[PDB]
C-alpha cells in the first residue's frame, strides 16, 4: 500500500490492525490540526467532549442497528459472581476460554461523535430562534480490521452539529463544504468535494446507500492518498433531515421535529493525508502551510 | 429523476421490494434507479 | 448528597449511565491546562506514546490482568456472525428481543490503564540500553466500576511516565517522581498526603496479595481529601512492579537480567475534579498563583 | 502451643522453594524475604495445618507482620 512507508515515523504496532500507538511527531500534527479546525468554529457553538463509550439504549434508539450492526463494539464484562469469575479466570489458566463468561455492559463504543448529543439537545425543551450548534469530539470505533494506514478501527472524529429547521441545516452544511475547502487548500491538500454514501449494511443496505446519494444527503472531502481512482475521505456533510428530531422529540422554534446535519473531521485521516503530501520532516513543509497551522 | 418525483430512502426500499414482488427476479446501483 | 455533586452543573451532561459524563468546555480546559502542566515537568530523553483507548486482548491476557482485576475488564465484542445471522439479531432486537445473543469476543479490550501496551512495544526493540527506557503515555481508560461519584469514573484519562531498566533505574526514577508530583500538587494548590497503597486485587486470595502489595511497599498514592479526610481520593499512584513485566514480555536490561518497570500515574479526570472542588467552578476567582501555574493569566 | 513451631516451619517450607534465610518470631515476613506469591501460598499453608477458613476481616498486613502475629491470628 502506498502509505506503508509512513508507518515507522508516525506509529507503533500494538498487535492489532487498525489499532496504532501514535508518535509524538504524529499526534503533534493532529493536534494543530484540531485547534485549526477550532479557529474556524463559529460564534454561538456550544463544545463537548465525550468519552470513547457511550449508552447502548441511545445508540440501539437512535437506530445504529437497522444501518450498521456490522461495525458496532459494545462493551462486554464479567458481571456475574466472585464464584463465577473466578471459574472463568481458572478456565483462561488452564489455556481454556474464559469468554463465554463474558455479557453485554450497558455501553458501546461510540462509533461517531454526534450520537451522544440529540438525547442532550432534547433535554433542554424547544430550540431558539436559528437553531443551535455543537461541537462535539470523541475517540470512535468501527469494528472494521484492515492493515491500511487510512482505516482504522479506533480513530479519533471531530465534528459540528447543527439543529434547526431545514434552512438552519442546509445554511450550516453549505457554509462548511465551502470552509472546509478552505481549510483543505490552506493545508496544501489535493482534494475534491463528491456525493457520496455511508456503508449501509445488507442487500437493503446497498440501496439505501443509492437513495442517500440521488438525495444528495451526503458530500465527503476526498483526498486521493493511494491513488485518484480510489481517494480517501478525510471530511464529510451530512443531513440526516429530521431522523434525529424525530427520534428524540427535538421540535425547532415553529414546533415541527428539528432537522440536523454535521460536518465530520476525521482526525487521523487528515493526519495521515498531511504527512502523506507533505512528508515527516516539518521544517521541510511549505511556509503557507506551517503558518497556517502554527508551526 | 425518481428522487425528483418524491421518493425517499424507505420508500425506495419500499421500492425495490415491490419490482422484486410483482414480477420475480432480486447489482443495486443509482444508474439504474 | 456526595461532597462532589455540585459540580455536576458546570462539569458535565448527563450520558445515561453512570460514571460516563459529557465534559462542557470549562471542565475540558482544565483537564488540557494539566496536561500541559505535567508535560512541562517531562524528563529529557523521554519517548511520548498515545495510546488509543482499546488495546489487544492477548496482549492484555498475557500480562496478567485477568488474574488481578477480572472484575474491572470491559472487552469488545462484535456481531461476527454471517449477515443471515446478523440481520436476524436486528430483527429479533425490532421485535422486543435481545439482540446481544449474538454478540462474540473481539480481539480488543478496552484499556484498564495506559502503560500496558508500552512493555511489548519496549521489548520489540532488544536488550534495554544503560539507564533502561523512560515513557511518557496517555489513554483513554476504561474500569467496570458503575458509580455516580463523580471521582469514580468508568471512562477517564490516564497520563503516566514509565520507567524500564534495573531496580536502581526504577527505584531512582519512583523516588524523584515523589518529590516531583507533591511539588506539582502543591502549585495547584491542592491539600495532599502521600501513602502505602493496593490496587483492589480481586477475590479472597486478592486480599492477601494487597496485604503483601502494602508490606513490599510497591504502590504509593497522592490522596487529596474531597469527601473526608477518611476517605480520601487517589489522584495519583507511585508503583513499582518488580520484574513482572520484565519477565512476562522478556525484557532484559544492560547487565542480561529481566527489566524491573514502573510508573508515576495521574488520573486526569480525578485531578480536574479535585481543582474544581478546591478552588470552584469560577476560574477568575482561583488563586493568581494557580492560574499563573497553569498559564491562565 | 506449639501453633508457633509449626507456623516457623511452614516458612521455612516456602522458603525452600526458593531459598534460606533466619527465622524468627519477631522478624518481619516481608524483611525475611517473602513475596506476593509466597504470602498467598503461607495463607493456605496455615490454612491446610490447621484445617480452617481465615476470616476477611483478618487478611491484614497486622496479623501477617511476623510469625507472633500470625501466631496470635491462628
Ligand atoms: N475506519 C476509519 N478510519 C479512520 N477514519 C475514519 C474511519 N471511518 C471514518 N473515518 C473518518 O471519519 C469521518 C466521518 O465518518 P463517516 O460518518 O463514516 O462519514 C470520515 O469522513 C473519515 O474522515
Ligand atoms: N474509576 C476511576 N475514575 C477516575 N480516575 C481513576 C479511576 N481509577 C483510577 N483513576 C486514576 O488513575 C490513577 C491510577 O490508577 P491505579 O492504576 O488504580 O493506581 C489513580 O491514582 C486515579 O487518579
Ligand atoms: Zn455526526
Ligand atoms: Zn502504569
Amino acid at each position: 500500500d502506498p502509505l506503508d512507508h509512513l508507518a515507522d515515523k508516525l506509529f507503533h504496532s500494538m498487535g492489532s490492525d487498525g489499532v496504532y500507538a501514535r508518535t509524538a511527531l504524529y499526534e503533534s500534527i493532529v493536534e494543530r490540526l484540531a485547534a485549526l479546525i477550532t479557529s474556524h468554529r463559529e460564534a454561538g457553538t456550544e463544545a463537548l467532549r465525550f468519552p470513547p463509550v457511550m449508552s447502548r439504549a441511545q445508540l440501539e434508539k437512535s437506530g445504529y442497528l437497522k444501518s450498521f450492526p456490522n461495525l458496532l463494539g459494545c462493551v462486554c464484562g464479567l458481571h456475574g459472581t466472585e464464584r463465577e469469575i473466578n471459574a472463568a479466570v481458572s478456565r483462561f489458566d488452564a489455556g481454556g476460554d474464559w469468554t463465554t463468561s463474558l455479557s453485554p455492559a450497558d455501553l458501546v463504543l461510540s462509533p461517531a461523535a454526534c450520537y451522544p448529543v440529540y438525547p442532550i439537545a432534547a433535554s433542554r425543551g424547544p430550540l431558539p430562534k436559528g437553531g443551535l450548534r455543537f461541537d462535539v469530539a470523541a475517540d470512535c470505533f468501527r469494528r472494521e480490521p484492515s492493515k491500511h494506514l487510512d482505516r482504522l478501527q479506533s480513530f479519533r472524529m471531530r465534528e459540528y452539529v447543527c439543529i434547526g429547521t431545514p434552512d438552519d441545516v442546509s445554511d450550516f452544511r453549505e457554509r462548511w463544504m465551502v470552509r472546509a475547502q478552505a481549510i483543505a487548500r490552506d493545508l496544501g491538500l489535493t482534494f475534491r468535494v463528491d456525493y457520496a454514501s455511508d456503508p449501509f449494511f445488507g442487500r437493503v443496505g446497498q440501496m439505501k446507500a443509492v437513495s442517500q446519494k440521488q438525495q444528495q444527503l451526503k458530500f465527503e472531502l476526498l483526498i486521493p492518498l493511494r491513488s485518484e481512482e480510489q481517494p480517501t475521505a478525510c471530511m464529510s456533510f451530512n443531513y440526516h433531515r429530521e431522523h434525529f428530531g424525530t427520534t428524540w422529540g427535538i421540535q425547532d422554534a415553529n414546533g415541527e421535529p428539528a432537522h440536523t446535519g454535521c460536518v465530520a473531521f476525521g482526525m487521523d485521516r487528515l493526519a495521515v493525508a498531511m504527512f502523506h503530501t507533505h512528508g515527516t520532516d516539518l521544517s521541510a513543509w511549505p511556509a503557507k502551510v506551517r503558518d497556517i497551522l502554527g508551526l | 429523476k425518481l428522487v425528483d418525483v418524491g421518493l425517499t430512502s424507505m420508500d425506495m426500499v419500499n421500492l425495490m421490494l415491490g419490482v422484486e414482488a410483482e414480477f420475480d427476479f432480486t447489482e443495486i446501483t443509482p444508474e439504474n434507479f
